This record gives structure tokens, C-alpha cells and sequence, in this order.
């Protein structure tokens, strides 16, 4: 009920699409010849018009019916059924996997080659030299291959310099502290950045404002919210654009003043490449496939976001985020929650160890909370304890309730290592810009 | 060794169907995957006082006859050069410079026109480029980085660029490769090129405990980068990240 | 025979799917997210399915070529339900056929 | 065969359309069978289900019943039943007047086919030959017999 | 299943014992060509061999060692092994069964080679032409075998 | 293994035939009825078409669309689709075998109903009695085909 | 059968009883076994093993040798053996002298058993019909000869 | 299996009716005796009582519980549960078939002794002479049979 070669006239088909493609676009000969070699082909006068269309490319000269009638090399002739075939294809783009698909062909056919060649070789003897033979044969079909290859460098080196030269003509992705940029020097691509604080410092708050930070710069970001959902997540950002407190928010009743610049920032959200994933207590493989197929969905998405990490080991979740950063080739950023051995010691400040089946390495920017008044507090009740055994609120509400607070920069790999001091806001929980 | 030879030869012709008929599927990545592993097969398949003193011979006929140059007259002083088929390790905290420091040695191993092959997972290949001008040009790393440069800074490093563009360097930028696969891709290329006396990576980070074993141990990682090392008789240099502790 | 009428549209529904994912590539997820291969009736219809999602994990178009090369090599679709899923007339929105 | 030389594989596509139209003929004009069955057999055919069709029309034209899609739908032999493909694709072919030539073709293919096992046949026997040297004249009052 | 060289080596044996036969008794050459040809051996040393064995009876000369050794064509000689093992076979009396085998081994390679012949007919996709070829192969083989 | 669903499209298919060669040559309604009952028909609506067209013919009326779309029982009404598909149908001359043919299907239904029947009656475990009611369907079928 | 309607199913209890009360007689009378053989058979039998019994039981009569326990026992055909329970429980059965009334019971058994499988052979006969007409005449002549 | 136990407990219940029959009559040991011998019966038993049942007919003296009982061989005598269990069997009249089959069984005994016996012969690698032990051993059954 099967026959040999049936796929194989499927096959030749492909070729006549691909140059039909190339027909269309005349810059895609390139690309093709990037790959494919006029022998590569199995239909030979599809290989021969292969070779006509790159003399014609090389002096640059446009490639049609036309074009392709005179620059005929008059060794070998189309047939005419074939000729008018291949003009008479539909268009078709996206003709890489085709590309790389009659690559495949031809590598099978080398196979066929090389596979029947061997054994014959190999029958006479020095089977030691039958060895040696393998062997070449092996780096041979290697060097041929080109798949997940090595070479060249200095090719990308020109690129990634025309890049950072357009820019020169910010380095990353703004973070949205002008204090932390001058460290971070912006969000880098495939550079894995993680955040641990401790809890209702403000964390959940403080993440959405550098989300915020991407969507005026219109890059695409994927949220990941395991431990809390996400509508209270979208309403802390909403907190700080209608720069309206919480509980006014929550709660439901909204005057005539403040709906409307909640309504004004509803649609102006609503527009921004935002996207959102509350299901609990996802697996870090299940993470790398949806970012996979997000990624595969939207081109433009550029930066992530996890909120938070969960302990259970910490290093090889690091290494998969660290390897996904740069598959993706962007920049990562998780929230962490430290251990509460942080707090048994003396100075209350945060530090790269405190979150211990072995400590967290991979990451490659490390940040902390730290809040000044809250640790202040502990150390005066301690004292009024120890005076027992030997209004300031208001006056803070009153003064705009704003308190010191300080963001760590205990981890910048090849940069700066430091501490920057800015003004939060306690009732918006908010970080104010300064 | 004759009967060996037959044998040899035995299991080849049965590999050589198998490919064979592997291409009547038209996965050609698949085939290709096959080549390799039954390239490893054949490769690996064919691969008292008297012994030792014939390498007793063969190892100072050799000094008769030290190693790679590090960079470092100091280090050289115990090092005494980078000789063939040893693994030498690196464990560096992050930030101090580690980076920045394996390319000096590179360029060391350059200048002695040994041919280095590089393997970053990482980090890309282009930023570790970009270190090695930093060291060349003598410029300072965020004026490379940002593009301003002026007439004098572009013009070494025009001078700096085509300079290290022609020396005999590889790159491998690539995600997660498995030790196996660098097995794989070393032999290729020291079947590429010949001259090449020299390998170095960075970096591979250590997971302890039993889970890490299969989802991927450098205990036994290490053992088969040794193996590698006397394999194609050239000294191995990989960077390692210490733990916290 | 109402059972067998009920068969009888349900593999022009599942070939009507299969065409119109054949020029919609996209919607292959809304699909899977829902039907599995073992899901159809007629196995070549699964068998398809099958195939399709192979090529769109790999990111790879889905066309009649796609389908014919990257056949299992364990089982072939005969070619006259393959060719009818071709000719089957496209309609959008199969969410409800689905 | 393992070998592929571009070639002989058409051949094979054109003896199948060949064996189509022919039954489309028939089909057309009930009466040719006659003349075709005195050339053509069931077992003549290469494609399996073209001589099955064959040998339905036979039975139905000795029943004196005329030939269309219906009479063949119903008077299936129940021990192989043919695939629609086949089945609708031969009512599809192009009809042409005049088939004895076609016919003829069919006769040919089925004759060195008829030839290719017998070949292998004799070629095994060879490995006794004395009654090899008697198969050879036995092949060949075969195959006189089968041409006249 | 090592089958088919077993009887390869016999038959390169039988003619061994032919020729042996012949060395003793010169004159059983008649009955001999009579039947067989040179091309109808299958060990191209023995064919040759009989070759030379014919050259020297038409111009009677005795058949030995020297003879051979001499009256080489120079074109082709044989191997000293199988020369020498020649001489060393056992040499059986009335041999004619023998030599009628050969000629069965001898139509057995032609019967190979015209089965596949009509096979490469097959090949070529004619058939009356082809029907045609059957009968005149049919000639052939009649006329050899009587 | 979707068979049986496959014959019994045919069978619609004949008699649609059938009846369009009917309306087309008005004729052939004596041979078919003469053969034929209108209970005879497996597809019901061609049934009560085929009644229809008898009692069109009993009054010398003519059969075509407006004959029937008018003198409908009212009791039923044929469905449209139905009702053109027929008219749709290719019609071939000298149907008179494909009257038969029907007649074989109408009688394969009959045989089934038949045969379940004796069926109950082995499920009545009753003999003599039960052996008698074969004989009656005997004289039942006998006249049937004859 | 899927079907229980917490009948017909000791019609079956009944048989089984007929058959070995019926046997039972035989065992007693010696001479009844050509009236009995000259409407039953072994075939006619529902019960297996009574029905072999039959058979061992003509084989006996026709050998002019006594019917009992024993015989039966060493006479075995020994290409089937009848269980234990089947054999003691036909002689346990209760003999009744005039079993003719049941030994058409059991031919009616037959009857109907041999009515059911045909039904079942000409139904699916229908899925070609004219042959199925013929079938009709064939069971007809068949049930006709059985009969008389 | 448990199958030949099964025969063997027939076999003894066949010699237990015949005793009997022979027990209410006992004039049929005379058609008893001209077919069957004491050693050709199976259970021991059974054998010495026909033994001495033949001792007593010789002797005009009837046989029943008492004479068995008092004209006992005192070499040998029969378990009281055996004795009396012949005496409980049902006693069936013209038991004549019954005895010939016993002959049968004895016949059997007979028989695979024989058949042994030979087998020890070509267990001893003799064939002329082992021929003819057959021959003899074929008078011996023609004999006994006939």
C-alpha cells in the first residue's frame, strides 16, 4: 500500500516554493545561500537555476522570468514544464524551515552516500584504517552539519557594536530609580536580577512601579503571581498611577474626583502589553515552556517578573532562570523571601547569605529592602523595656508619611556594589523617585 | 588483533544498515544526533616496572626535547606553564574580575599561536570579546560599552580589532551544554583544527545533594573532563563559583 | 441511524478543524488546550492532530508537505482522508465545532 | 527494490491510470467487456482492487446485469471489500473510445510481470540441473501458451 | 548458513580430478572437448588449463608437468598451488559422469546469467518485444543442452 | 467499520433513480407497480412518492413537480430536499433491473422480520406448533418471489 | 443472553431433568433404546454429557451388551469423559415407566435449538438475495425432512 | 487425573456382582469356571474366594456365608469388610457378559506383562532370536482368546 519516492516528488516541490520566494524577494538569496549549495538540490535543474539566480546575485542584478530566459548558461536547459512550474508557484513567506527542511534532504542524501560507502570500504581490509575512515567520515558529516555550531565571533562583534552605537547616536531597560541605574547601569539582556525582602515591607508594591518602568518604555512583560492572585496585584499599580490610597480602593466608595483619574489610568493600563498568570505554585520547568510559548506568541515581550519564590533546591531554580535569561535573551527578575534568622542578629540590615540544601548563587544582580524606622522602633521599645527595669505617628502622617528607607545593592556582577536611600511613602506603600 | 578487526568490523556493517535505513524516515537533525552517537560507540569501542620506565623515557626526552605561558611570571614559577592534558581549576567569587581575568591568559595562550577554543554558557560571547579589547586598547570598560569613543580610542581599537580578529579563536555561546556535548564538540573541533593546544570554560556552578545528578555532578564531571584532557593531550581551564559559605 | 448520521458529520467536523488550522497555524493552542488525539474518532483525524502539534512545538508551518515528510514512520494516513481534510471547506470561529 | 534511479516508478503510475480507464470504459459501455475478458483476467491486473472490480463486472455481465457504481456496491464479494478511493476514482477517469490498445498495455505489464517471478524462480533452481533444463522447456511451453 | 562455498570448493574438485584424469590418460581429451569448452569452466586456472591441454593434443604433444610448465600462453599462468594440486587429485577411472557434471555446473552459471538477463527485460519497462526474447533465449538452451 | 450505512445510501440512491425515471418517462409506473408495493420501499418518503404516483397514474395524470407538490395526502408531506434531490437524480433508461433489485431489498427487510419472528418463537419454548409456523412462512415467501 | 426475565430459564432446569430421567428409564429397560434412538440422537441432546451418554448407550445396544453403571464407565470413548456428577445423578434420576411423552419433549427442545441457529444464519444471510430466497427453500426442505 | 483408580474400583465391583450372582446361584459357577481361572482375577481377594468357591462346587457343597466362612485355606483369609461386602452387592441375573469382560480385564493384565516382557527383551541388545519370542508369545494369546 506504500510507495517509495511518493514524498520525494513532495519533496522538489519545496524547492519550487523556496525559489519562488526568493523570486518575490530577491534579498532572501542570502539567506538561502547562507545554507543551501546548488549540488544540495535533488531536482537538478532546480540546483543549476539555484546557480544562475547567485552569478546573477553577485553583480547585483534583480531575478525574474526575464533576468533568468538570458542568463542562461547554455550547458543545461530547463525544461519547459519545469520552467513556467516554478514561476507559476504561489508566494510563500517565512521560507526559513523550507530552507532548512531541503538542508535536511540533502544531508539524508549524503547519508545514502556516505552510509553505503563506508561498509564497502570497510569490507577489503587494516581495519584499523576502516577506523581512522569512520572517524574522518564523522568530523566530515560534523563540519557539514552546522547545527547548534560554534563560528564566528567577530561577525556579531560589529553588530553588537552597531547596536550599543545607535543608542550612543540608556544602555538597558529603564529600572525606575536613577539611583540604582547608575549601579545596574539598566536592566542588561539575559542578566538574572533577584529582589528578597521580607514580608509587607512593601515588596508586591514596590515591584509593580519598575513594571510600570518597562510599560512607558512599551516593552512587553510576563507576570507571574504563584502565592497571590492577581487583581490585588493590578490594584497596587493602580494605587500608584491615580496615586490614591489603598484602602480607599479596596474598599469601593470613589467621589466624583478621584473615579475619574482611576478611569483615565483603567484604559491607559488596559493598552499596555500586559499579560498575567495567577495559577498556584507552578513547577519551574512548567515556567521555561510558558515563557517559551508566550515568547513564541509575542515577539515584543523583553523583561519578566516572579512573585515570590518559595523554600523547600534554590540553586538549580537559579541555574534554569539564569539558562532560560539568556535563551530568551532577557533580563529576569524574581522576588525572594528570606529566612527569619535574618532578624536574630544585631544589625537588622539585610546580607547576600541570609536566605539558607545549599545558598542561591546564580543570580547575577542581588537587591534588598531595608527600612530604617522599622528596626528604629524594635531598639526604642527595647530601651523603654530596659528603663522599665532600670504621638510620633501622628506627627509623621502629618509631615506627608514619608520615612527613610534604603535599597541595598549588595550584588552588581562586574560593577558597583552600594546602598541607595529613597524617600518611601507608607500609606500608597510606595517608593518615591529623588 | 586480527580477529578483533573482523569483529570490528561486524558491528559496523550492522550500524551501517542501521543508518541506512534511517534515512527512508526523512528528523535529518535526529540522523545527525545518530552519526555522532555512533561515532562516540566506534570511538570509544576502539579506545609493572618495564611500563613506567618507558615513560620515565618519554617525559624527559620531552624536556630534551615547558608547557603553555600563562601571563603571569609569578605563576609561572609554580605553574611551570600550562602542560598538556592537565585539568587545572578556577574557583573565583563573582565581581572580583574573574571574566575579566581568564582573557588576559587567553591572550597569552594567543600570543604563543595556540589555537584556544571557548566556552561560555553564561555569559555571551560578544561581552567576553568586548573584555579582551577592554585589556588591549587599554580603555575603560564603560566607554567600550556605551559607543562614545574618540578619534584616538577608535583608532587603536580599529588597530586592536582586526589585530585579535586574525588569531586563532573559538566561541561557544550556547545554553546548558552537557559535559558529554562538550566531549562531543571538542573532539570536533580538535578534528577541525589541529593546532589547537588549549581549552577553557566559564563557569560551571555546584549543586549538592542527590536531585543533582539527573536534571544536571562535577565530582564525576570533572573525571570525564580529565579523561578529555589526556584524550586530546591538551591542558583544560575551567572557572569555577565558590559557595557563600 | 441516527447514531451513525451523528458519524457521519463528526468526521467532516474533525477534518473541518483540522483545514482550518491548516491555514489558521495559530490556533492549534485553543485546540490542544481542549481536544487531545486520542479525543477523535477517526484515528487518521488523531494521528493528524498528532503531527500538528509536533510541528508547532518546533515552531515549524503546517501545510500538506509538513505532514507527508514528518510522517511517524509508523503508521502512514491512508491518502484519501488525508487529501479530504484538505478539501474540506474552511470555516472560522470552530470554537463551537471544537 | 532499494534502487532509485528517477525512472520506472512513472511507468508504474501510468499502468494504474491505464487499468482505471479501461474499467471506466466498460463501465460506460457494458458490452466491451467481452472483448476485454477475452485478453484481460482478474489476477492480470496490478492494482489489486482494479481486478477485483474486474471480476465483479465479469459475474455481472454472465448475469446479464449492467455496470454502474450501484450493481458493484451491492455485489461485493464480502471476503475483500475495496477502498473508496479506488472504487470512485476509476468512475472519475477520463473515458476514451477505442481502449484495445490500452488494453494491450495492461496484457504487456501483466506478461513481464508474469516473467520477473519466473525469472527468480528458474534463477533459484539453478542453486541438480538436468531438471533445471527441463524447467527452462516447461517455462517456455508456458509462456508460448500464455501468448497464443 | 556457509552453504554455497561447500559446493563451490566441490566443484573446483571435480575438475581438478578431470584434469588428473586427462594428465594420466591422454586420450579421454576427445571425449572430453567433445562436451565441454573452454569458457564452460568455472575456475578460470582449470579452464585455461584445458585450454593448453587442447592446444597441446592437436599438435600431439604428451600432457605433463613440462609440457604445461612450457607451453604457457604467457598471456595468463597459472598459480604453482593449484597447478601442482592438479597433479596431487586422485585420479578416477571413467570420469565421463564427471565431465557431464561440469557441464551441468557450466548451465547452471548460464542458466544464472540468462534469468537475470530477462530479469533486466523486466527491468526495462518494453512486451511482445520482450515476449519475443523468452523464445530465442528458449533456442539457446535447447540447442545446449542437445 | 462503517458498512452497513454504506448500502443503505445506495439503496436510497436506486430508488431515487427509479422514480426519476419515472417522472421522466411516465410510462414504466405499470412494470414497477406490477412488482412493486408502495410498503415495498425502505425509504419512506419514496414510498408515499411512489403512492402518489400511483394515484396521479390511476386518474391519467401526469407526474412532475407541480403534480406532486399539489396532490400531497396532507396526512404526510415529503421533505423538499428530498423531494428535488429526487428530481436531481441522473436518470438511465431500462430501470426494469434496478425494480428488481429494490424488490431483493424489500425482501431482505421482510426475511429479517421474518427470521426474528421464528426467533420469538424460540423464545417461546413451546414444538410441533413452532414447527408448523415455518411452514406457513414457507407458503409466504414461496409466493412472495413467485 | 444480557437479557433475565425470571423465565424461560426453567424451561432449560426442566430439560435437563427429561434428559436424565429419560436415560434413567433405559438404564431399567434395555430394550428402549431403539425407540428411543429411533427419534433422538446423541446431536439432539442439550446437555453434553447426556448426549454422549446416548451415543455410548447405542454403541452398547448395538453390541447386544446390558446397560448400566459399568459398562458405561470402562466404555468410555475416551476422547471426552463425562464428570462425575452428570453420570451418578442420571441413574439417581426417579424412572418412570411410558417415557415416550418425554422423549418427544426433548426432540421439541431440539427442534426449537435447531430453529434458532438457522434464524440467526438466514438473517445475516440478508446483510445478494436471490440466493437467500433459495436459503428459505432449503431450510424449508430441511425442517421438512426433519420432521417427516 | 485420577482416572485408572476409577476403573480399577469398577473392576473389583464387577467381581463383587459376579460372586454374588454366583452366591444366589450357584450352579452358574460351571459357566463361571469354563471361562475364567483363581489367578485371573484382579483383587486378591475375589481370586481365592472363586478358589474356594470351586473347592466347595467339586465337593456338592452349597456356598453362602457359613461354608466360606469354616472352608477357609488357613494359608490365606479374606478381610471380613471385603467378604461381606460381596454378599451386600446387588446381584444382577446372566451375568454371562459380565464374566467375559473380567476375561478382558485378566486379558489386559495379560497383555501388558507380555508387552513388558518383550520390551525386556530389546532392553537386552540381542534380533533373529528376539524375533521369535514374539511368535511364541502370539500362541500363548491366540491360544487363550480362542
Amino acid at each position: 500500500t506504500m510507495d517509495h519516492l511518493k514524498h520525494l516528488q513532495q519533496l522538489q516541490n519545496i524547492e519550487r516554493i523556496v525559489l519562488s520566494g526568493i523570486v518575490l524577494a530577491n534579498h532572501k538569496i542570502e539567506e538561502v545561500h547562507s545554507v543551501l549549495e546548488p549540488s544540495d538540490f535533488y531536482y537538478p535543474p532546480n540546483g543549476l537555476f539555484f546557480e544562475i539566480a547567485l552569478k546573477l546575485h553577485e553583480e547585483d542584478c534583480p531575478i525574474d522570468e526575464n533576468f533568468i530566459r538570458q542568463k542562461m548558461p547554455k550547458d543545461k536547459q530547463i525544461k519547459e514544464e519545469d520552467l513556467v512550474a516554478i514561476f507559476a508557484a504561489s508566494p510563500i513567506d517565512n521560507i526559513e524551515a523550507y530552507v532548512e527542511e531541503i538542508k535536511n534532504a540533502s544531508i539524508k542524501r549524503k547519508l545514502f552516500g556516505l552510509a553505503n560507502t563506508i561498509r564497502e570500504q570497510a569490507l577489503e581490509s587494516k581495519s584499523s584504517d576502516i577506523l581512522g575512515a569512520v572517524e574522518r567520515e564523522v568530523y566530515a558529516l560534523l563540519n557539514g552539519s552546522t547545527i547548534e555550531g560554534f563560528r564566528n565571533i567577530k561577525e556579531v562583534l560589529e553588530s553588537a557594536m552597531d547596536l550599543i552605537t545607535e543608542n550612543q547616536r540608556v544602555t538597558g531597560i529603564p529600572t525606575g530609580f536613577v539611583q540604582l541605574d547608575n549601579y545596574t547601569s539598566g536592566f542588561n539582556k539575559g542578566s538574572l536580577v533577584i529582589i528578597g525582602a521580607r514580608p509587607s515591607m512593601g515588596k508586591t508594591s514596590l515591584m509593580m512601579n519598575m513594571v510600570l518602568s518597562a510599560l512607558n518604555d512599551d516593552r512587553g512583560v510576563a507576570v507571574f503571581s504563584l502565592e497571590m492572585s492577581a487583581e490585588q496585584l493590578a490594584l497596587r499599580a493602580l494605587s500608584d498611577l491615580t496615586s490614591i490610597n489603598m484602602h480607599d480602593l479596596e474598599s469601593g466608595r470613589l467621589d466624583d474626583d478621584q473615579w475619574e483619574n482611576l478611569a483615565k489610568c483603567f484604559d491607559h493600563l488596559s493598552q499596555k502589553k500586559l499579560f498575567f498568570y495567577d495559577k498556584s505554585y507552578v513547577r519551574i520547568e512548567q515556567i521555561r515552556l510558558q515563557l517559551r510559548k508566550l515568547k513564541s506568541q509575542h515577539k515584543e515581550l523583553g523583561i519578566a517578573f516572579i512573585d515570590y519564590l518559595q523554600l523547600m533546591q534554590i540553586a538549580e531554580i537559579s541555574r534554569e532562570l539564569k539558562t532560560l535569561a539568556r535563551e530568551l535573551e532577557i533580563p529576569i527578575i524574581a522576588l525572594v523571601q528570606l529566612n527569619r534568622s535574618l532578624e536574630n542578629r544585631d544589625d537588622k540590615r539585610p546580607i547576600l547569605s541570609d536566605i539558607k540544601g545549599g545558598i542561591e548563587q546564580d543570580a547575577d544582580i542581588v537587591l534588598f529592602l531595608y527600612r530604617g524606622y522599622i528596626y528604629q522602633m524594635r531598639a526604642e521599645d527595647n530601651k523603654i523595656d530596659k528603663l522599665k527595669k532600670e504621638e510620633e505617628r501622628r506627627i509623621h502622617k502629618q509631615n506627608g508619611s514619608i520615612e527613610e528607607a534604603e535599597i541595598i545593592v549588595a550584588k552588581n556582577r562586574n560593577g558597583a556594589t552600594g546602598t541607595v536611600y529613597t524617600r518611601f511613602n507608607a500609606p500608597f506603600t510606595r517608593y518615591e523617585d529623588m | 588483533e586480527e580477529i578483533k578487526n573482523a569483529s570490528i568490523k561486524r558491528k559496523l556493517f550492522g550500524l551501517a544498515n542501521t543508518i541506512r535505513e534511517q534515512a527512508l524516515e526523512s528528523k535529518s537533525s535526529d540522523i545527525l544526533g545518530a552519526v555522532e552517537r555512533e561515532v562516540y560507540a566506534l570511538l570509544n569501542g576502539s579506545t609493572n616496572i618495564k611500563e613506567v620506565l618507558e615513560s620515565a623515557m618519554d617525559l624527559i626526552t620531552e624536556n630534551q626535547r615547558t608547557g603553555i605561558p600563562t601571563g603571569f611570571v609569578q605563576l609561572d614559577n609554580y605553574t611551570s606553564g600550562f602542560n598538556k592534558g592537565s585539568l587545572v581549576i578556577i574557583g573565583a567569587r563573582p565581581s572580583m574580575g574573574k571574566t575579566s581575568l581568564m582573557m588576559n591568559m587567553v591572550l597569552s595562550a594567543l600570543n604563543d599561536d595556540r589555537g584556544v577554543a571557548v566556552f561560555s554558557l553564561e555569559m555571551s560571547a560578544e561581552q567576553l570579546a568586548l573584555r579582551a579589547l577592554s585589556d588591549l586598547t587599554s580603555i575603560n570598560m564603560h566607554d567600550l560599552e556605551s559607543g562614545r569613543l574618540d578619534d584616538d580610542q577608535w583608532e587603536n581599537l580599529a588597530k586592536c580589532f582586526d589585530h585579535l580578529s586574525q588569531k586563532k579563536l573559538f566561541f561557544y555561546d550556547k545554553s546548558y551544554v552537557r559535559i558529554e556535548q562538550i566531549r562531543l564538540q571538542l573532539r570536533k573541533l580538535k578534528s577541525q583544527h589541529k593546532e589547537l593546544g588549549i581549552a577553557f570554560i566559564d563557569y560551571l556552578q555546584l549543586m549538592s545533594g542527590s536531585k543533582a545528578t539527573k536534571e544536571r555532578q562535577i565530582a564525576e564531571i570533572s573525571r570525564e573532563l580529565k579523561t578529555l584532557a589526556r584524550e586530546l593531550e591538551i591542558p583544560i581551564i575551567a572557572l569555577v563559583q565558590l559557595n557563600r559559605s
